RNA sequence: GGGCGUGUGGCGUAGUCGGUAGCGCGCUCCCUGGGAGAGGUCUCCGGUUCGAUUCCGGACUCGUCCACCA
RNA sequence: CUUUAAAUCCUUUAACGAGGAUCCAUUGGAGGGCAAGUCUGGUGCCAGCAGCCGCGGUAAUUCCAGCUCCAAUAGCGUAUAU
RNA sequence: UGGUGACUCUAGAUAACCUCGGGCCGAUCGCACGCGGCGGCGACGACCCAUUCGAACGUCUGCCCUAUCAACUUUCGAUGGUAGUCGCCGUGCCUACCAUGGUGACCACGGGUGACGGGGAAUCAGGGUUCGAUUCCGGAGAGGGAGCCUGAGAAACGGCUACCACAUCCAAGGAAGGCAGCAGGCGCGCAAAUU
RNA sequence: UACCUGGUUGAUCCUGCCAGUAGCAUAUGCUUGUCUCAAAGAUUAAGCCAUGCAUGUCUAAGUACGCACGGCCGGUACAGUGAAACUGCGAAUGGCUCAUUAAAUCAGUUAUGGUUCCUUUGGUCGCUCGACUUGGAUAACUGUGGUAAUUCU
């Protein structure tokens, strides 16, 4: 590498694409952008994959510069930008409004989201930025440089944006008792309450976090992101709602289904 | 006697058209070419035969089931707008480029040797 | 349209002086490499014959002065793409003269007009009776009569009128219609009336000819040729040499005789009987689409050796038969003693050089009416005709002559000459 | 880089001696009763059992009450189920150790055909298979070795394009009339 | 294909002022040794010539080397 | 027809298409190791065989042939690597 | 002001500095246009802060044979202290000045490798033995070495500049080259496809 | 399937190797009906290369006076396509090969508070106390040329 690579596998790309070894040599590369090339998802693989509006990787070509895509609030044309953590993708010629929660495996559930939950977004926040004439700033997940916060807005506090003036509503402390969407790793997928705290100098430091039925874990603070108050979220949650049942049940339920209907 | 039913007929609000796949029963007799589909598909929905484009076909094993893909459009200025150009060639209503890829690139690089206004002028 | 002429003549007569001025006059050759044989042939004593070095590419053919192997180049005139054969003149070398000859559509008969020259020619040891005579029996219907070295006579019209008289008279008893050959007086050494009016002589008024479209004039040896193709017939392209490309690999050489050649074509080769794919035909280092009669092509053959065919072999298309024996009209010409059957000749079929033995002699008849005189002749004579049945030695494939012209008619050689000289009644295909 | 499978397993395993007597009647007793092509298949259906058999092995190491045995053993035991191959009167991981190699010989689909009687002989049973003669649930089968489930067992018939079923007649009777009628006027 | 040679019995080889067709091994027969015997399209025909394996011509057969970069 | 960019092949459909279904399955072996003739003739410590042991000196179960037989079966032997 | 586990962190104040081979502060473009003058969609253009994309270096642990290799490293940096230069940065990276260290019987140093490393493949009861040039990640290199330009990013070779080997055309003055890219050709061969 | 068999001896029990036996590749030999898949110039020469080809690119929206087309509503710049040329960006990817290299490469792990970073995304960009838009080159093209010859000028 004598530069920046500008290429991927369809071996070497993340799992939870879940693509065909079978079709292409390649992956189609995500562009750089406000999410990490693991955790994002090409539009290509959402129209394509996910939902089947378009057959070959030319017929998005022709539906992206269509200019009927928005995702969170912007209209893009190249199909490889990289649609990262519950990015709202509304499209208007059936009037239909998509957001990327992950299932209860590690890939992202197709839901559709209400209007009136389509205006807005919750966001984790990186860092506190001293800007250079005492302005506070904050950069959210998804790369959001938002100036003047409230000044309680702490490095692990989630803060409630919309889309149509890019600029918070409501901000949720970073607390005991607090719903959490784990992201990342082994335990990417789940959502549970937040039990304790384990504190590290030095090192990553890691919470335990109890899901609601009783099937409690652990994962660090990297992967936290807590997304509501109490026990009611602020979203709308796919069915499952993030419990992870062992494989022995789903066995159960999957032949439950078949001889229901028959 | 060949009869044709749907399934996984969806809507295409974002590519105008809509897309269906297509599934033949012909006992006895063979894969039904698929000029005949376009007009059996017209008179099941009472449009016009000329916006259904149906391909990937599949025989299973033995005959009586073959098994394709097509897509049925809104109006024929769609159907020209959003698809590969080899499906229009299909129906032999588009004639494409008669030059072979070599004698595109043959004479391409030769027009890299040229400076100047020439560059039309070395090709015949 | 494409043409072949083989330039055809007594030996010292000016052929390949001739011919390569032509191709000189004509573009075919540059003038840088003209001065470079200039030069080589000057380093030999023999600066009279740069352009005869054109066409002598063997050390043989420098060393001695005169035309051994057949020399084929090419040059254009306002109406076609000329490929000239320059065939040999001394007598051992006729067979080359007989496989250069099947090819060309018209022949250029070289005569010299210096006092001596012309008579030493015509007479009963000249070979310009017998290449006119082998010309016309091969298939040559067209001739065009070039009366070379005026300059040596000083452009002398009663000594120009001499030659086209006994020419006349001559070509006339060979076959030919002195209506429709052109005569033009020309210097291959100077270049005079080659493609331009000479000044050299006023008194000539230019040539006139007997064509179908009626009477065609000129005053060059040039538009001669352009005052002159059996690509309906089945493929046959005999071999004249055989080369190994590095990175393209067996790449044979010939003259199309009948049919067309074509890449992607499913050949075999007779005798080797051996059938493979065309991948190329080319032609002087340009590739073609197709290799029309007249063409000296050269092609690459796939999974074939080297070794597997030879000079002598005819290519033809493996979808469009080999010879066990066939029955000919053959008349004796100049034969020394007695012609009896076990006789094995050469001959000379178009371009193939097979060894055919005189396995039976059926009739004789007289050579004027061609009433049968005697049945199983024990012996023939010169001067004689006579019905014999063939059988070569090698596998070898002839058509009879009623049916297919250019592979009907063919050459017997031995001791010192043309023996005879024959057409193609019936063949009994293998 | 090009996309393609690269995946090979050899479905058949070649015995350590090749020549004993003791091994070489039991195969052939196999052949012969069960109308086989070679010795082949035999190792290959022996092959299939000695992955099921190991894998229902190593599940007794591990001990009782284990998920992975609990869940691994009876998704196994699901597959023995389905195929007819064990009853449910005898559904424990225990039995597939007792389970021997002429008992999947019984599901094979040449043997069927002359367990439902619509072949003369077990070896004139493949050739109904060979030629498109029979079908399963509307589907014609031209390989024997199809390992049929318990399922379709009431499914096994003649094609629909079939003389020996509900089809045209054959090229014999189609060439045994034209003289038939050919040489009668 | 250009120049040079080689070819005569089963084998390989002589030889020939142009006139008789050989030797050796071999096969035959006889008493490794010796004797006799069978065994020839002289590459081929055509002439030259009183008579041709020789003298001429011709190509042929094989071996040889120079050529042969559509 | 289908397939595909265009094809090819697969699958589908009509026509033909095997009684010695001549539309003809080989590769290695037949002393032991190691499944498989004390078959027949030629060969006579010769030619050779055989991984090893060993066989050939004129009635060879081991060479060479034919007949028969054995293993694997569109594969199998051999060499060399492990 | 705000943060970290800990800042010489960020911001603020001040006293100055603003590098002529100069740090920004639109001397652009298109479609609709409605109200003297005001607008809309954007495109593009930049400096700086994050973001992603990486790279660059470090930390710890992990390698095959060999003692007929037992001592090595070092004022031609060896291991350090001090202070600079250079570099995008930490640092003997280099320069100066002092100190005498640094490694080794736990196998250093040296040699061999028919050695690109790793995921992995073949074989196997258990344990292992052998393989891994070969599609995935990463390293390294385009005859052999050296040097550079340009650019965010190269010591780039389907980019240059030398020497060395090989090699092409000439009018003999010169000019030009790099299939360990897809094919393909020779050579090498026991061994490997269609220009 | 955690498996042995023949050969030292007059015979025996042993040490003990040799040879069979099953794989897996590489070559090679004989043979070759169908069909699905699929390795393929690495080992010797990281040896040498002919030809051909693999890196170019324009949107309503950087610079259009090539009639090279082409509209007539024309004199208020250009209908509008538009080759060339200029500018901008890529050519640092991909592909191929495994020569070098034995704590080196690399792998796991972390560190960068010891560093830079095209583009993308999101913030900035009337914050400074003095134009209704400034300058002069140059390619394409027109026109004259050289050299045997180049992607030379």
């Amino acid at each position: 590498a004598r530069g920046p690579k500008k290429h991927l596998k369809r071996v070497a790309a993340p799992k939870h694409w879940m693509l065909d070894k079978l079709t292409g040599v390649f992956a189609p590369r995500p562009s750089t952008g406000p999410h990490k090339l693991r955790e994002c998802l090409p539009l290509i693989i959402f129209l394509r994959n996910r939902l089947k509006y378009a057959l070959t990787g030319d017929e998005v070509k022709k539906i992206c510069m269509q200019r009927f895509i928005k995702i969170d609030g912007k209209v893009r044309t190249d199909i490889t930008y990289p649609a990262g953590f519950m990015d709202v993708i509304s499209i208007d010629k059936t009037g239909e409004n998509f957001r990327l929660i992950y299932d209860t495996k590690g890939r992202f559930a197709v839901h559709r989201i209400t209007p009136e939950e389509a205006k807005y977004k919750l966001c984790k926040v990186r860092k506190i930025f001293v800007g250079t004439k005492g302005i506070p700033h904050l950069v959210t997940h998804d790369a959001r440089t938002i100036r003047y916060p409230d000044p309680l807005i702490k490095v692990n506090d989630t803060i409630q944006i919309d889309l149509e003036t890019g600029k918070i509503t409501d901000f949720i402390k970073f607390d005991t008792g607090n719903l959490c969407m784990v992201t990342g790793g082994a335990n990417l997928g789940r959502i549970g309450v937040i039990t304790n705290r384990e504190r590290h100098p030095g090192s990553f430091d890691v919470v335990h976090v109890k899901d609601a039925n009783g099937n409690s874990f652990a994962t660090r603070l990297s992967n936290i992101f807590v997304i509501g108050k109490g026990n009611k979220p602020w979203i709308s949650l796919p069915r499952g709602k993030g419990i992870r049942l062992t494989i022995a049940e789903e066995r159960d339920k999957r032949l439950a289904a078949k001889q229901s209907s028959g | 006697t060949v009869t044709i039913r749907t399934r996984k007929f969806m809507t295409n609000r974002l590519l105008q058209r809509k897309q269906m796949v297509i599934d033949v029963l012909h006992p006895g007799k063979a894969t039904v070419p698929k000029t005949e589909i376009r007009e059996k598909l017209a008179k099941m929905y009472k449009t016009t035969p000329d916006v259904i484009f149906v391909f990937g076909f599949r025989t299973h094993f033995g005959g009586g089931k073959t098994t394709g893909f097509g897509m049925i459009y809104d109006s024929l200025d769609y159907a020209k707008k959003n698809e590969p150009k080899h499906r229009l060639a299909r129906h032999g209503l588009y004639e494409k480029k008669k030059t072979s890829r070599k004698q595109r690139k043959e004479r391409k690089n030769r027009m890299k040797k040229v400076r100047g206004t020439a560059k039309a002028n070395v090709g015949a | 349209s494409h043409i072949n002429v083989v330039v055809i003549g007594h030996v010292d007569s000016g052929k390949s002086t001739t011919t390569g001025h032509l191709i000189y006059k004509c573009g075919g050759i540059d003038k840088r490499t003209i001065e470079k044989f200039e030069k080589e042939a000057a380093e030999l004593g023999k600066g009279s014959f740069k352009y005869a070095w054109v066409l002598d590419k063997l050390k043989a053919e420098r060393e001695r002065g005169i035309t051994i192997d057949i020399a084929l180049w090419k040059f254009e005139t306002p109406k076609y793409q000329v490929t000239v054969i320059d065939a040999p003149g001394h007598r051992d070398f006729i067979k080359n003269m007989i496989t250069g000859t099947s090819q060309a559509d018209c022949a250029i008969l070289i005569i010299a007009g210096g006092v001596g020259e012309f008579e030493a020619g015509i007479s009963k040891d000249g070979q310009t009776r017998e290449h006119a005579l082998l010309a016309f029996t091969l298939g040559v219907r067209q001739l065009i009569v070039a009366v070379n070295k005026m300059d040596s006579v000083k452009w002398d019209e009663s000594r120009f009128q001499e030659i086209v008289k006994e020419t006349s008279n001559f070509i006339k008893k060979v076959g030919y219609n002195p209506k429709t050959v052109p005569f033009v007086p020309i210097s291959g050494w100077n270049g005079d009336n080659m493609i331009e009016a000479t000044t050299n002589a006023p008194w000539y008024k230019g040539w006139e000819k007997e064509t179908k479209a009626g009477v065609v004039k000129g005053k060059t040896l040039l538009e001669a040729i352009d005052a002159i193709r059996p690509t309906d017939k089945p493929l046959r392209l005999p071999l004249q040499d055989v080369y190994k490309i590095g990175g393209i690999g067996t790449v044979p050489v010939g003259r199309v005789e009948t049919g067309v050649i074509k890449p992607g074509m499913v050949v075999t080769f007779a005798p080797a009987g051996v059938t493979t794919e065309v991948k190329s035909v080319e032609m002087h280092h340009e590739q073609l689409e197709q290799g029309v009669p007249g063409d000296n092509v050269g092609f690459n053959v796939k999974n074939v050796s080297v070794k597997e065919i030879r000079r002598g072999n005819v290519c033809g298309d493996a979808k469009n038969k080999g010879c066990a024996s066939f029955n000919a009209t053959v008349i004796v010409l100049n034969h020394p003693g007695q012609i009896s059957a076990g006789y094995s000749p050469v001959l000379d079929c178009h371009t193939a050089h097979i060894a055919c033995r005189f396995d039976e002699l059926l009739e004789k008849n007289d050579r004027r009416s061609g009433k049968k005189l005697e049945d199983h002749p024990k012996f023939l004579k010169s001067g004689d005709a006579a019905l014999v049945k063939f059988v070569p030695s090698k596998p070898m494939c002839v058509e009879a002559f009623s049916e297919y012209p250019p592979l009907g008619r063919f050459a017997v050689r031995d001791m010192r000459q043309t023996v005879a000289v024959g057409v193609i009644k019936s063949v009994d295909k293998t | 880089p090009v996309a393609r499978s690269w995946v090979c397993r050899k479905t058949y395993v070649t015995p350590r001696r090749p020549f004993e007597k003791s091994r070489l009647d039991q195969e052939l007793k196999l052949i012969g009763e069960y109308g086989l092509r070679n010795k082949r298949e035999v190792w290959r259906v022996k092959f299939t059992l000695a992955k099921i058999r190991k894998a229902a092995r190593e599940l007794l190491t591990l001990d009782e009450k284990d998920p992975r045995r609990l869940f691994e053993g009876n998704a196994l035991l699901r597959r023995l189920v389905r195929i007819g191959v064990l009853d449910e009167g005898k559904m424990k991981l225990d039995y597939i150790l007792g389970l021997k190699i002429e008992d999947f010989l019984e599901r094979r689909l040449q043997t069927q055909v002359f367990k439902l009687g619509l072949a003369k002989s077990i070896h004139h049973a493949r050739v109904l298979i060979r030629q498109r003669h029979i079908r399963v649930r509307k589907q014609v089968v031209n390989i024997p070795s199809f390992i049929v489930r318990l399922d379709s067992q009431k499914h096994i018939d003649f094609s629909l394009r079939s003389p020996y079923g509900g089809g045209r007649p054959g090229r014999v009777k189609r060439k045994n009339a034209k003289k038939g009628q050919g040489g009668a006027g």
